[PDB]
RNA sequence: CUUUAAAUCCUUUAACGAGGAUCCAUUGGAGGGCAAGUCUGGUGCCAGCAGCCGCGGUAAUUCCAGCUCCAAUAGCGUAUA
């Protein structure tokens, strides 16, 4: 008898055939064009959209003016909205069941930093969020896989205490201008 | 720098090893000349003595 | 080792080589009463005779040794004893002056179970002469 | 010969060779990418059996 | 199903008893004589002891004579043939030493070329037989 | 002298039968060894 | 056919003979030392030579048993009796031109 | 510095701390199922591999060792219910 919570759920999910032409295919390129680590991250992609559609199912076999439906339909609606994956005038119910992986995956915040123009690369990207350069409202983030809302787009900028941003040089910098007066000096 | 050898976990233990030996070593030299530890006696004998 | 001996003292037999003496011959069939004397080896009781130099026909199995009609079980090399030597059950028994006469040199018959039996546990009783006699009926048995 | 049955034969009497310079990583980045863009730009679909990455032949 | 009637089903249940009752994998999950017969007794691995080390001959179309090992168990007590895995192994083992015994993954069948083997060597002495193939570890003296 | 010692230790030994060869965590660790002797019989193999 | 190379004994072999003929493809042999020891057939040995009764035969030594050892080639008559000559065998082997009584 | 009965754990922050950034990522496989070399050298129905087909007979796309390659990745393989 103690106060422990032991709920805990799996993300990923691992596919019935384990080796196959295609499904490796566009896998490695979905990983390579977005800069992702593993075929982990990919799955609890899956898995998301999988829980989203079934949702949709569920609320589909439900009957017309049921007030259960109009609610978690508004509610799911209105979620999908909030995130920024769908767009405001797409406002049904059947829309659902209409995107796939790399809509979710265009609203992380690697590729948000890339597209925003301040990296170089993607990877490049994943680097400088990885290493605690960027604040989203006054609020460093030091991992990839963050899901940038729509309303919070607008406010992703460098952190004031990385030197990219304003601030103290880094200490490569520092140890290079100390061997440059050591060796002058 | 080369100060070790290529793998440091032959070679972590050599300061260990010398940081012992030289307690071992000054334990030596500051010793007390009286009050030292209990001596042992040994009983040995025959049977039915 | 007590046991051991009692569950196989049939199947151990001590090599014996002996030497017949002539016109000592009392009985010369069923059975055979033969005044013979040891001059290799230790004779046992059940201990089996054949004769080498015709293609190896077994006397028969012995029953008793006896030394001027005192029983002794085992006897040495050199002495004169006497032996009671029975027909085995399932052969035909023979007799002295035909079969085998007074001129051949009598052997013990042995199995190379019986010389296994003797090199495993019998190291005590077993003695650099009766390890030539070994060799010795190995080399005429035709047994290796 | 020695006998038939003799553990570790082949593997007593084989040659003992040892390594070479050590490879690098990108955690499968261009790792993995590297030889999609051999099967998708280099290597051309030849009409036939197949044409593999390994193939020193 | 065929007895199709809508007041009816204790006989659909009893004639899928019988018939599930009346199969293989079924009878013998759900029967004692099947675990008392086993070597195991329902383990996954077990412990032994080495005694004889033997050599049994493979099958007709595949000619070569494989080393496997007599052993007797702790929990039952029983002879067992237990062959060791790998290329170059009965010279790492020596009788009488203890040993952990595993099955090939034929839920108890002989598997390939060897006749009356079910079970394949583990461990022995307490530390991993491929570490002792591989040369990460050095056999106990 | 008797004193400043921080008592004493005391060491008993087998000497039986099948015992006299198991001195060498015995014999090999205490300084002084007292020897107990019979005077009806005095000297002993395992003694000497 | 051809007279190929006389082979000696090295460790682990040892010349036997065959006394009794054994089923499913198995052998029994007498080897020259006093104990029994039951054969089996080389795969090479298949069918390229039937090995008869009464014969010379070089039988590969097993160390953890004594009782299962295995054949290796067979000597017919030529280089049995070039061997005997040579003085391996001792003077109890008999062979005789295949004589079954012994 | 903070937390804490008091510390440790996390976070913040001085001074250190990476170029082959040796501050070195393994686990199983490469005939079919089933992603992946008719590569090189050795024993040549022996040693062995192989869940199943089957590979081993002195040209082994399967054994035993090096090079390359694929699978998942701080994780991977085996046996049992």
């Amino acid at each position: 008898p103690v106060a422990r919570s032991w709920v805990c759920r799996k993300t990923y999910v691992t596919p019935r055939r384990p080796f196959e032409k295609s499904r490796l295919d566009q896998e490695l390129k979905l990983i390579g064009e977005y800069g992702l680590r593993n075929k982990r991250e990919v799955w609890r992609v899956k898995f998301t959209l999988a829980k989203i559609r079934k949702a949709a199912r569920e609320l589909l076999t439900l009957d017309e003016k049921d007030p259960r439906r109009l609610f978690e339909g508004n509610a799911l609606l209105r979620r999908l909205v909030r995130i920024g994956v769908l767009d405001e005038g797409k406002m049904k119910l059947d829309y659902i069941l209409g995107l796939k992986i790399e809509d979710f995956l265009e609203r992380r915040l690697q590729t948000q930093v890339f597209k925003l123009g301040l990296a170089k690369s993607i990877h490049h990207a994943r680097v400088l969020i990885r290493q605690r350069h960027i604040r989203v409202r006054k609020q460093v983030v030091n991992i990839p896989s963050f899901i940038v809302r729509l309303d919070s787009q607008k406010h992703i900028d460098f952190s004031l205490r990385s030197p990219y941003g304003g601030g103290r040089p880094g200490r490569v910098k520092r140890k290079n201008a100390k061997k440059g007066q050591g060796g002058a000096g | 720098d080369s100060d070790d050898d290529r793998t440091k976990e032959e070679r972590a233990y050599d300061k260990a090893k010398r940081r012992i030996e030289k307690r071992r070593l000054e334990h030596s030299k500051n010793v007390n000349t009286e009050k030292l530890r209990a001596p042992v006696i040994c009983v040995l004998g025959h049977v039915d003595t | 080792k007590k046991q051991k001996q009692e569950e196989f003292k049939h199947i151990a037999v001590f090599p014996c080589k002996m030497k017949i003496l002539p016109q000592y011959i009392f009985n010369s069939r069923d059975p055979i009463v033969m005044g013979v004397t040891v001059e290799a080896g230790q004779v046992k009781q059940g201990t089996p005779m054949c004769v080498p130099s015709k293609n190896f026909v077994d006397i028969g199995i012995v029953t008793s040794i006896e030394v001027n009609h005192k029983q002794v079980d085992v006897a040495k090399k050199g002495q004169e004893v006497c032996v009671k030597i029975e027909p085995i059950p399932g052969e035909s028994p023979k007799m002295f002056g035909r079969h085998f006469e007074a001129t051949d040199i009598l052997v013990s018959k042995i199995s190379r179970q019986s010389i296994d039996a003797l090199k495993d546990w019998f190291r005590d009783e077993m003695q650099k002469s009766d390890w030539q006699l070994i060799v010795e009926l190995k080399k005429v048995f035709e047994i290796i | 010969h020695g006998s038939l049955a003799r553990v570790g034969k082949v593997r007593g009497q084989t040659l003992k060779v040892a390594k070479q310079e050590k490879k690098k990583k990108r955690t499968g980045r261009a790792k993995r990418r590297m030889q999609y863009n051999r099967r998708f730009v280099n290597v051309v679909p030849t009409f036939g059996k197949k044409k593999g990455p390994n193939a020193n032949s | 199903g065929k007895c199709r009637g809508l007041r009816t089903a204790r006989k659909l249940r009893s004639h899928r008893r019988d018939q599930k009752w009346h199969d293989k994998q079924y009878k013998k999950a759900h029967l004692g004589t099947a675990l008392k017969a086993n070597p195991f007794g329902g383990a996954s691995h077990a412990k032994g002891i080495v005694l004889e080390k033997v050599g049994v001959e493979a099958k007709q179309p595949n000619s070569a004579i494989r080393k496997c090992v007599r052993v007797q168990l702790i929990k039952n007590g029983k002879k067992i043939t237990a062959f060791v895995p790998n290329d170059g192994c009965l010279n790492f083992i020596e009788e009488n030493d203890e040993v952990l015994v595993a099955g090939f993954g034929r839920k108890g069948h002989a598997v390939g070329d060897i006749p009356g083997v079910r079970f394949k060597v583990v461990k022995v002495a307490n530390v991993s037989l491929l570490a002792l193939y591989k040369g990460k570890k050095e056999r106990p003296r | 002298e008797n004193v400043r010692i921080p008592g004493m230790l005391i060491i008993d030994t087998p000497g039986h039968e099948s015992f006299s060869n198991l001195r060498n965590r015995g014999s090999s660790l205490c300084d002084i060894a007292i020897l107990v002797v019979d005077i009806m019989h005095g000297l002993e193999p395992q003694t000497i | 056919s051809e007279k190929r190379e006389l082979v000696f004994k090295e460790d682990g072999q040892e010349y036997a003979q065959v006394i009794k003929m054994l089923g499913n493809g198995r052998l029994e042999a007498m080897c020259f030392d006093g104990v029994k020891r039951l054969c089996h057939i080389r795969g090479k040995l298949r069918k390229k030579v039937w090995i008869n009764t009464s014969d010379i035969i070089l039988v590969g030594l097993r160390d953890y048993q004594d009782n299962k050892a295995d054949v290796i080639l067979k000597y017919n008559a030529d280089e049995a009796r070039s061997l005997k000559a040579y003085g391996e065998l001792p003077e109890h082997a008999k062979i005789n031109e295949t004589d079954t009584f012994g």
